[PDB]
RNA sequence: CGCGA
């Protein structure tokens, strides 16, 4: 067997506070300074189709 | 929780919590892989809170 | 991984007394699922699982 | 059934080879690039870069005194040429006073993550007046990254024993550059065959006009010093034939019958019957032949003269040349031709030249006569690997040839400044080069950290960069994984068809076919078959036609004859003569015996044998014998002996090689391969019984294989290596293939045999699945770091 | 890098057992196999760890900053 | 010299053009100045036959 | 609309390029962004759940 | 069959050019063979001389090497032949009066 | 179809069902004459010879296409006869300056109608050949002949049914009997009638039938095209989908893509603003 | 003109020229020794114990035998052209493969011999079995 | 994974009927006599053509593709079940691709039958111009074996050539499956966006 | 344009 790369503690993160990008006052990539988790389109389509709209918003 | 990409609006689903100790992994029952389309090869999904 | 690109996440460490234990005694350090393969088609591994134990003899 | 060795294992891990490394074919592997960079400096011509250089000639500018004699005399006649170059080895001297200087072990460079780099030096004649004055004068334009492991490395000839004493890993294969401390390496590329005509058909062709077809005949010329360059024959719908070719950055068009009169004096009729030879009675040839003819006269009635041809090629390109006041457009003309018309024949192959291009214009009616097949440059029939080297030495050319264009600047605003100038002065000169800014090395440095190709002209390369790849430590094998890889560029990533990512079966024991990555550059990355080799040096060919000339072929400088009816004989694109094909396969068979046997001198293994036989609308025929650098040589086993043969994939197309001797057929098989474990990467052999895995499977182990937390190396220690990973217990796979322990990934133990399960049990592996016993863990068990 | 310490599975100790298994394929120049069921290895569990092991520390050994070449 | 609707001096290579262009009637070479009479022929045939390459067929479709 | 500087160096983007390309803002921190009380791992297969 | 070998000229008697088909010169239109002894091999240029036109050729040095080039005399009532070395003449033509046309260097 | 929402596509296609009386043989028959029908198709060969040259035209035998393709030599006389040479005459003087009894009376008035045909003559028995010979000035560069006929002979058009291609009797699947046509021209087929059913016929392409029979048959026919792909593959798609999107592509009463274009009228700007 | 290392021909040899006499231009390998050679066919031979197998313009010597005239028969001064051209070259022999030697029946993967029972149920040894 | 002795005699003995099957496929396509020998001067001739042309040359391998599919066919047939050493459910093999647990018939087949034919763009494997497939092939070779048809199974192992063949269909997979990702998400955002 | 489904 090999042993690979890719160990979990290398991804993973949580709940951005900290970055707040400066112009639109919004997290920021996660990777090792503390940043957050990019929503986007298809991944808004789905909260609108999904269901969980309220939330979702 | 969200896999992206999201194809459709089942692979973003809601999910009561239970608290598991001892492992930094969310981890899932197998009910959802359909689902979210997850094979547990180095997948990674978006909690949303 | 194995060599022959079977790609797994470790799932769980397994409490050892819980990990099924041969005739011999002798507990599997990895226990990989018998389903992940006819759709894989490696046969190599399963050659391989018995020349490694044929070897290791 | 291999063995362990464990004794024979642990005896060298104790005691290293005084004498030299046990494990050859790992030396083999990343010979490409040792074998590139070392020609640079090396070969009994002196080194491609002091060929590079003899290329480059006088730079002149004239200061522009009267001498008061309306009067011609321009002046004094400043004459700037590079001698011969020269790399000193990596040397620290001590501050100042140039204290007796000790040599540089990359292990310094590393830890201090600083290039490793080797003094540039060149020797530089200054001269004034045609050599009626002239200065010799040695430069430093810096420091120069030196690869490891190679003639210029201090590291080089060291028995591991050594290695080890001046804390390299035991193995240490080098091959690659340290920048900056970060290592670095020119990973190879794939480029048309060299010296070889190329029957293109592409639908760019007809975009760049509107009498253009899609038809042409590219050939990619590279001169001895490695430079390439590109000549293209399009063929128009109206019978115009547009010879093209590139010079800085940009294209250039000329009529192919104004050149072919520039190459030599020679009159209408003997073009014509340059080509058509005995087949007049042919319609379609002469009907799109004389419109050629008639086509550059009244276009240009005012050139009876290939003196006045000359003249007429100056006139146009000494602006676009910057030819120096003094040059006639005659003179210039005549460069014109050298510095671009088919290079790879020389200055002297005037005659040569002229008989070539009509080679391909004989070639080009017959594509668009559509008698041969058109080429596919995607094909491994027509590819060559360009070694790093090589190309290291290409930038370097340019640098240096920049280099006395900013002299020359120089001065030139020295003198549009008016300000006093002797070029006799030798304090002046020096108070030219001291405001000349000359580092060549950081800009090579800066090359090899950007990997992004700067230079006046691309290389006759398509893409601007992606050069320089950070050479991986992560296990073994990725790190040795980069010195076989190879592909065809950026710009052929982003191209939507996917036709240049296929398996084409040309590839057979040169590409291997399992090992790629997955994803976007899947069928572009690609890595040799751990038995292909490189030809990193030219082969003499000097009595090649003597043996031709000797085996019945008619010499091409006389008996007129040409066209498909009958076989061709080149050498790295160079016509020898014609003979009929029922000959010509009696003689590359009868040659490729020869070559095998040994015994003839002046005939080297290395040597392809192209030939190609007639065939219907099939690959325009002939016999080519590819001689030179950057070709993907493998051994074969040849029958009719049993000895080892050399087969360069161009050649291979034709010839019938067993896989295995229990299918050799009768009067088929010419050759057989060794092993068929030849036809594979390194990792592809080393996957266990990977005949019996899906080869999609397969495929990603290469890929895993390269990811896993391995052994990077002993050196740990005395290595400054940003992040690494190292698996703290390998063992050696009890399942292995023979060659693990050839190439000695011993050394470098990429994980463990495990106690495994197939097994349904604990249910909580059921999608990715892996389950590993806790106690085995705590125990140690894949212990990383 | 060194001898393991255990067995992974059979949680047997094997780690004292490695420079004796060199003694016996050097000087009694046994096979691999009589060697380790000479040693007491019985499971092929324990039998992996050193039949399949590597002293890859050994190589590790040459590097010393601690002393001249 | 004359072949397939070209014409070559014997001492020159030239090409020559349309013997009728010259209104005299000697062709005289452009290098060389060698002179021929205009017509020493009448103008030569010059058969050129299509190809099968082109064209789909019923019969070629077979055949 | 502005004139090639030095036929290089790349234009520096304007205002209309802000907000336009393959994003250019409108998709990018508008129609999708970058959140809160959210978490990225890796999924575990657990049937006990 | 078999051909009866009388005799082998070793020394210049004649030679073999080549031109193109057709070319033709005047019957007063001669040739100055000229001779190098260069290493063994012998290197001959071939100046032709007629009223306003010129011919000049030479052996090619790369060919002669392997290659050996014998014309022969063959009687077909005899079974013999004599057997001439001669070179062969890479050649061109030049008339003089278009020889020398020249232009300028610059067009201004 | 949805994103480009193309008029022209790759496939243009008519489903033609016909009736049960036509008879197998008799539909191959109707399929073939109203196909297409090229002048280098039944060119056997072409011969030019050189101021002025002749052209010969070997054919196959008057019988194999007449039978084969359904050509009276006739027409393809007249084929020949007046457009075909209007077609070879016009590139040739346009690449010139580009550069800078029975025969007897139809060959005089074929000569009257061009200026470069100077003789003419045709196979009128056998109608295995056409030859004929043109004319040019005495001053005239060499341009390729052959490479111009082969062009024209190609783009010489016997008997085509505008747009509509080459039908090929398909197979009478599920019980359904149909030719299948290349190209749409429905008005061509409404003169059919006798064989065919008019009323039956569908097509591959929206923007024709929504020319031609209006927004609901397109509709209806998106529904059908779509439905198509994902039958192919075995997918299963509700239609209820499929007629959400038919009917917003058709909110207009024109066919509307989802690309840029069709939104272009949309109300809300902000939609439109951050889509492209 | 005369470039370097060049001595104009002064004496030309004589060429005897005139069913009259055939005239045939025929090439050989430099390294065969013309001077001494007898026969040869009318196809293959052998020469100096090897074997072999088997346009242009024609000068003659002036009367000067100082230069060159140009071959003409015809008494028209028509160019007397090549009669036949044989071209005799290098043939060489290749050794034939033999089969028998080469094409080898697979050896099937060696059985590893003297492999007893490793395995021994709990409790028991070697010995007992 | 392994057939039974009789079952291997089988499948073997099926096999063996496929030898002459290519061959006969270019006999029809060149409209040749079937029983045309591999080596006749006009069906290479015409396979020498048929190569040139591509048009044509995708019909070679449509009518091959055929005729070996059917030999494969009646190999899955006769051997399995009938001819695995372990019957279901007592096989796990079966058990699972009958279940429908993981993998498929076709799996299980190719394990303890044959490869079958490599698909290569629909078509079989491509030919350098010199007419072969493979520089282990005679030029325009009749073969099915050497145009891409896998007699090989993965119980037993594929020959070289055979894994060649086997690893081209491995990339043309791999590459389609990258590309796959890209367009159609293309695609669904011009919906959404509308659609709204 | 490198790494992961
Ligand atoms: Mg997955």
């Amino acid at each position: 067997y090999q042993r690979l790369r890719h160990m979990v503690n290398d991804k993973f993160q949580v709940r951005s506070t900290g970055p707040v990008n400066s112009l639109t006052m919004q997290p920021v990539k996660g990777r090792k300074r503390h940043g957050g988790i990019r929503v986007g389109e298809m991944e808004r389509d789905a909260l609108i189709g999904h269901g969980t709209s309220f939330l979702l918003q | 929780m969200n896999r992206q990409p999201t194809l459709h609006k089942a692979s973003m689903m809601g999910h009561k919590v239970r608290v598991l100790p001892n492992e930094k992994t969310l981890r899932l029952h197998y009910a959802n892989t359909g689902a979210y389309n997850a094979d547990f090869d180095g997948d990674e999904m978006n909690m949303h809170f | 991984s194995s060599r022959h690109g079977q790609k797994g996440v470790c799932s769980r460490k397994w409490p050892t007394i819980d990990m099924p234990f041969s005739e011999t005694g002798i507990q599997p350090d990895i226990i990989i699922n018998p389903h992940a393969f006819p759709s894989r088609m490696t046969i190599g591994m399963f050659v391989e699982s018995l020349a490694g134990k044929a070897g290791a003899l | 059934t291999a063995d362990f060795r464990t004794l024979e294992r642990e005896s060298r891990f104790i005691n290293p080879p005084k004498d030299k490394s046990a494990f050859p074919l790992l030396q083999e592997a990343v010979q490409p690039h040792i074998g590139s960079f070392n020609a640079l400096t090396e070969g009994p011509d002196g080194g491609l870069l002091n060929l590079g250089v003899k290329d480059i000639g006088e730079k002149v500018i004239f200061d522009g005194k009267p001498l008061n004699s309306n009067s011609g005399y321009l002046g004094n006649k400043l004459s700037v040429s590079v001698e011969q170059v020269s790399i000193a080895k990596p040397m620290s001297n001590d501050g100042v006073s140039s204290a007796v200087e000790r040599k540089v072990y990359p292990s310094e460079s590393r830890q201090r993550l600083t290039s490793y780099r080797g003094k540039l030096l060149l020797k530089l004649k200054w001269s004034v007046n045609n050599g009626e004055e002239n200065l010799f004068e040695v430069r430093d334009c810096g420091g120069l990254p030196v690869m490891l492991q190679s003639n210029r490395c201090h590291l080089n000839k060291m028995s591991p024993y050594e290695l080890v004493q001046h804390k390299e890993e035991s193995d240490e294969i080098g091959g690659y550059f340290i920048v900056n401390g970060i290592e670095k390496l020119i990973r190879m590329l794939i480029v048309q065959r060299r010296n070889h005509p190329m029957a293109i058909i592409r639908p760019s062709f007809a975009n760049r006009g509107a009498s253009y077809s899609h038809y042409g005949i590219q050939i990619r010329s590279v001169r001895p010093d490695q430079t390439s360059q590109t000549n293209v024959l399009h063929y128009l719908n109206d019978g115009q034939v547009t010879f093209r070719f590139s010079w800085r950055k940009n294209e250039y068009l000329v009529p192919v019958v104004m050149i072919l009169k520039a190459l030599c004096h020679t009159s209408d009729r003997e073009i014509f019957d340059g080509i058509i030879g005995n087949d007049v009675k042919d319609s379609f040839l002469t009907d799109r032949l004389e419109l050629l003819l008639r086509g550059f006269k009244k276009r240009y009635p005012h050139l009876q003269n290939r003196t006045q041809v000359l003249q007429y090629l100056g006139d146009k390109f000494r602006v676009v040349f910057q030819a120096s006041p003094d040059q006639s457009d005659l003179e210039v003309g005549q460069e014109v031709l050298d510095r671009i018309v088919l290079v790879h024949l020389g200055k002297d192959g005037s005659q040569d030249k002229f008989r070539m291009l009509l080679f391909m214009i004989r070639k080009l009616y017959s594509l668009v006569a559509g008698e041969c097949s058109p080429d596919n440059p995607d094909a491994t029939q027509h590819q060559e690997v360009l070694l790093g080297g090589f190309l290291y030495g290409m930038i370097l050319k340019e640098k240096i040839d920049e280099y006395l264009q900013n002299i020359i600047a120089q001065v030139r605003m020295d003198i549009n400044r008016g300000m006093a100038i002797n070029f006799k002065d030798k304090r002046y000169m020096s108070r030219v080069l001291m405001r000349v800014n000359e580092n060549i090395g950081s800009k090579m440095q800066y090359f090899l950290s950007t990997g992004n190709l700067v230079s006046q002209s691309g290389l006759d390369l398509q893409q601007v960069s992606g050069y320089t790849v950070v050479a991986e430590k992560i296990n073994f094998y990725r790190f040795i994984s980069h010195f076989r890889m190879v592909h065809r560029g950026s710009f052929f990533a982003q191209l939507k068809t996917t036709t240049v990512r296929k398996l084409l079966p040309e590839s057979w024991g040169f590409l291997c076919p399992v090992h790629t990555p997955d994803g976007s550059p899947c069928g572009l990355l690609n890595h040799f078959a751990h038995k292909c080799r490189i030809s990193t040096q030219q082969s003499d060919v000097s009595r090649i036609p003597s043996i031709l000339y000797s085996l019945g072929v008619a010499p091409a400088s006389h008996t007129f004859a040409a066209g498909p009816s009958l076989c061709c004989v080149q050498i790295d694109g160079k016509i020898i003569g014609w003979v009929s094909h029922e000959q010509g396969k009696i003689i590359a068979d009868t040659l490729r015996y020869w070559k095998v046997e040994g015994k003839t001198p002046g005939l080297p293994i290395d040597l392809e044998i192209g030939y190609v036989p007639p065939s219907t609308r099939g690959q325009y025929p002939g016999l080519y014998l590819f001689g030179g650098h950057s070709r993907m040589l493998r051994p074969v086993r040849y029958l009719p002996l049993d000895k080892e043969d050399i087969v360069g994939p161009f050649e291979q197309v034709y010839m019938n090689i067993a896989v295995t001797p229990q299918e050799i057929q009768n009067n088929v098989h010419t050759h057989v391969e060794f092993t068929p474990t030849n036809i594979l990467s390194i990792l592809a052999n080393l996957t266990p019984f990977s005949d019996f895995n899906q080869s999609p499977r397969n495929m990603y182990q290469c890929q895993m294989g390269k990811q896993t937390m391995g052994t990077p190396g002993v050196a740990l220690c005395h290595r400054s290596d940003n992040k690494l990973y190292r698996l703290q217990t390998g063992q050696t796979p009890i399942v292995k293939a023979n060659l693990y322990d050839d190439y000695g990934m011993d050394n470098f133990p990429n994980g463990f045999n495990a106690v495994v399960a197939v097994i349904s049990y604990t249910g909580y592996d059921m999608d990715d699945a892996m389950i590993i016993n806790k106690s085995a863990d705590e125990r140690g068990f894949g212990y990383g770091t | 890098m060194i001898v393991p310490v255990r067995c992974f599975s059979c949680g047997k100790v094997v780690g004292d057992k490695w420079e004796s298994y060199l003694n016996l394929l050097q000087e009694d120049e046994l096979d691999e196999g009589t060697a380790l069921s000479r040693l007491g290895l019985k499971r092929y569990c324990c039998r992996r760890m050193i039949l399949t092991h590597v002293d890859l520390i050994e190589k590790f050994l040459r590097y010393n900053p601690l002393e001249k070449r | 010299s004359v072949v397939g609707s070209l014409i070559f001096c014997l001492d020159c290579g030239d090409l020559l053009e349309n013997p009728n262009a010259v209104l005299g009637s000697n062709v005289e070479c452009s290098q060389c100045k060698a002179i021929y009479p205009k017509s020493q022929f009448s103008n030569l045939k010059v058969v050129t036959t299509t190809a099968d390459d082109a064209f789909p067929s019923s019969l070629r479709a077979k055949k | 609309k502005a004139q090639g500087r030095t036929s290089g160096k790349v234009p520096i983007p304007g205002v209309k390029q802000a907000l336009e390309k393959k994003e250019g803002l409108f998709r990018k921190h508008m129609m999708g962004k970058r959140v809160n009380y959210a978490a990225r791992s890796v999924i575990s297969p657990d049937p006990n759940i | 069959s078999e051909i009866e070998i009388e005799s082998v000229q070793d020394q210049p008697s004649v030679a073999v050019g080549s031109f193109f088909k057709g070319f033709r010169a005047p019957s007063d239109t001669t040739f100055d063979l000229y001779k190098k002894k260069k290493s063994e091999k012998d290197e001959f240029v071939l100046h032709g001389e007629n009223e306003r036109l010129e011919y000049e050729g030479y052996t090619d040095s790369s060919s002669q090497a392997s290659n050996q080039y014998v014309v022969g005399l063959f009687n077909p009532e005899k079974k013999s032949i004599q057997l001439y070395k001669a070179p062969v003449l890479v050649s061109k033509v030049v008339s003089k009066s278009s020889k020398n046309l020249r232009g300028p260097k610059i067009k201004s | 179809i949805v994103m480009t929402a193309s008029a022209a596509i790759k496939t243009p296609q008519m489903t033609l069902p016909i009736w049960n009386d036509v008879s197998d043989e008799q539909a191959d028959t109707f399929c073939k004459s109203i196909s297409k029908v090229l002048l280098s198709e039944v060119i056997d060969k072409v011969i030019v010879t050189e101021r002025s040259y002749v052209i010969h035209m070997r054919f196959f035998d008057n019988n194999e296409y007449s039978e084969e393709y359904d050509v009276s030599k006739e027409e393809l006389q007249n084929v020949i006869s007046n457009q075909f040479i209007h077609l070879l005459e016009a590139a040739i003087v346009k690449e010139i300056k580009k550069q800078k009894k029975v025969q007897r009376d139809r060959q005089s008035a074929i000569i009257s109608h061009h200026r470069f045909i100077t003789k003419y003559n045709f196979d009128d028995e056998s109608g295995k050949w056409c030859e004929f010979k043109l004319e040019l000035a005495a001053d005239t560069e060499k341009l390729l002949m052959v490479n111009i006929v082969e062009e024209i002979c190609r783009k010489s058009i016997i008997r085509q049914i505008p747009h509509i291609d080459r039908c090929v009797h398909p197979e009478p699947e599920n019980g359904k009997r149909v030719l299948v046509t290349e190209g749409v021209n429905f008005q061509a087929m409404w003169d059919q009638e006798a064989f065919i059913d008019v009323d039956g016929i569908t097509s591959n392409d929206v923007a024709a039938v929504l020319k031609t029979y209006g927004v609901e048959a397109a509709r209806n026919t998106i529904v059908n095209e779509i439905n198509n792909v994902f039958s192919r593959y075995a997918i299963s798609v509700s239609f209820r989908h499929l007629d959400l999107i038919a009917d917003m592509m058709t909110r207009q009463g024109t066919y509307l893509a989802f690309n840029r274009q069709g939104m272009e009228t949309s109300t809300s700007s902000f939609m439109k603003m951050s889509y492209e | 003109s005369i470039p370097d290392g060049f001595k104009k021909c002064k004496h030309l040899k004589n060429f005897p020229l005139n069913k009259q006499q055939q005239v045939w231009l025929i090439k050989f390998p430099s390294n065969v020794d013309i001077s001494k050679l007898k026969s040869l066919p009318v196809t293959t031979m052998t020469i100096d114990k090897h074997d072999y197998k088997i346009n242009m313009t024609l000068l003659v010597p002036s009367e000067s035998k100082e230069s060159l005239k140009i071959a003409s028969t015809a008494k028209d001064n028509a160019p007397l052209q090549f009669d036949k051209v044989f071209s005799v070259s290098e043939t060489a022999k290749i050794p034939a493969i033999d089969y028998s030697k080469v094409r080898v029946p697979r050896k099937d993967v060696p059985k590893v011999e003297g492999l007893k029972l490793e395995h021994f149920a709990t409790g028991y040894d070697a010995e007992d079995f | 994974l392994r057939l039974t002795a009789e079952g291997n005699k089988w499948r073997t003995d099926i096999l063996k009927t496929s030898v002459d099957t290519g061959r006969e496929a270019a006999a029809e396509v060149t409209n040749l006599d079937k029983d045309t020998p591999a080596d006749d001067p006009e069906l290479l001739k015409r396979l020498q053509e048929i190569l040139r042309d591509n048009n044509k040359s995708g019909i070679l391998d449509a009518v091959t593709s055929s005729k070996v599919n059917a030999i494969t066919s009646q190999v899955v047939s006769k051997c399995v079940p009938d001819g695995t050493m372990k019957k279901f459910p007592c096989n796990s093999m079966q058990a699972m691709a009958l279940s429908g647990a993981k993998g498929s018939n076709v799996n299980v087949s190719q394990i303890m039958c044959l490869l079958g034919q490599q698909a290569l763009e629909g078509r079989r494997v491509p030919v350098m111009v010199s007419g072969k497939t493979l520089p282990s092939f005679k030029p325009y070779e009749t073969d099915a074996m050497a145009g891409g048809y896998v007699k090989g199974r993965f119980y037993s192992g594929i020959k070289p050539q055979e894994y060649y063949f086997h690893c081209m269909a491995g990339r043309e997979g791999l590459i389609d499956t990258a590309v796959k990702t890209s367009r159609s998400g293309y695609l669904q955002r011009c919906l959404t966006k509308q659609l709204e």
